[PDB]
DNA sequence: CCATGTCAAGCACTGGCGGTGATACCG
DNA sequence: CGGTATCACCGCCAGTGCTTGACATGG
């Protein structure tokens, strides 16, 4: 949870945001790339590409 | 607007080698334009013109690549490949 | 934005050691600033702003000094000739054709 | 079929690499 | 004077952020 939370605190808070609602942790759906997407204003594949680089993110640290 | 200047004949012939060399090995060295950046510190956009010969090779992502994909920076880029060995001439303490 | 950005610590210590290895042996070698400018194919400047902290090294010009001044690179920046010798590694491995 | 995800290519945009060059200053 | 110091100025492109068109696939 605030190990999660302070855990995702190395990422742009839209890097965090968007894992948060890929993994339904903001309002309980597994939200998929085109709503993402639509919720930031762009599209399925760039949050595709955001997702990725935040996942590398926390998989290194 | 303002095209980007086009890189020398032998630059794209060394971009050239270095997308074929990528291309045939991508599947078993299991690559993506994207996750070969990730090891190089950048986005896909940026490998990715370096494969297509729109932004020139420097030295360091040369060498980057070549460990990559397990290959010697000779296979795509000689003169790349000289140059780096004319600067580890530099390295060299040498005799009394 | 800032269309210079400043050097990390140990960029200036390189530079310090680059700078003390031209004093030290620029009577011997009969080297100027501008003298090793010219070498380089740039301006005095040029030279002045790697000797003084102003601009980083980079391995080409890290290399080019230390052939101009008979160092070995390790001598004003072992980061760089740290990196010049993982370069040289993939110009070793895995050769083929 | 096609929603969902993946890959590669193209382009407007910019940080900062990598310098330039008077000219004034030092020993 | 031979050298050096910095001011004082910036072109340019390598890499970014995003899109688009093609394509693979479990359901
Ligand atoms: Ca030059």
């Amino acid at each position: 949870s605030e190990e999660l939370e302070k855990a995702l605190s190395k990422l742009s808070e839209r890097e965090a945001m968007v894992l948060k609602l890929r993994k339904g942790l903001i309002d309980g759906r597994e939200h998929t790339l085109e709503e993402v997407g639509a919720y930031f204003g762009v599209t399925r594949e760039r949050i595709r590409q955001i997702e990725n680089k935040a996942l590398r993110k926390l998989k290194y640290h | 607007s303002t095209k980007k200047k086009p890189l020398t004949q032998e630059q794209l012939e060394d971009a050239r080698r270095l997308k074929a060399i990528y291309e045939k090995k991508k599947n078993e060295l299991g690559l993506s334009q994207e996750s070969v950046a990730d090891k190089m510190g950048m986005g896909q956009s940026g490998v990715g013109a370096l494969f297509n010969g729109i932004n020139a090779l420097n030295a360091y992502n040369a060498a980057l690549l070549a460990k990559i994909l397990k290959v010697s920076v000779e296979e795509f880029s000689p003169s790349i490949a000289r140059e780096i060995y004319e600067m580890y001439e530099a390295v060299h303490h040498h005799h009394h």
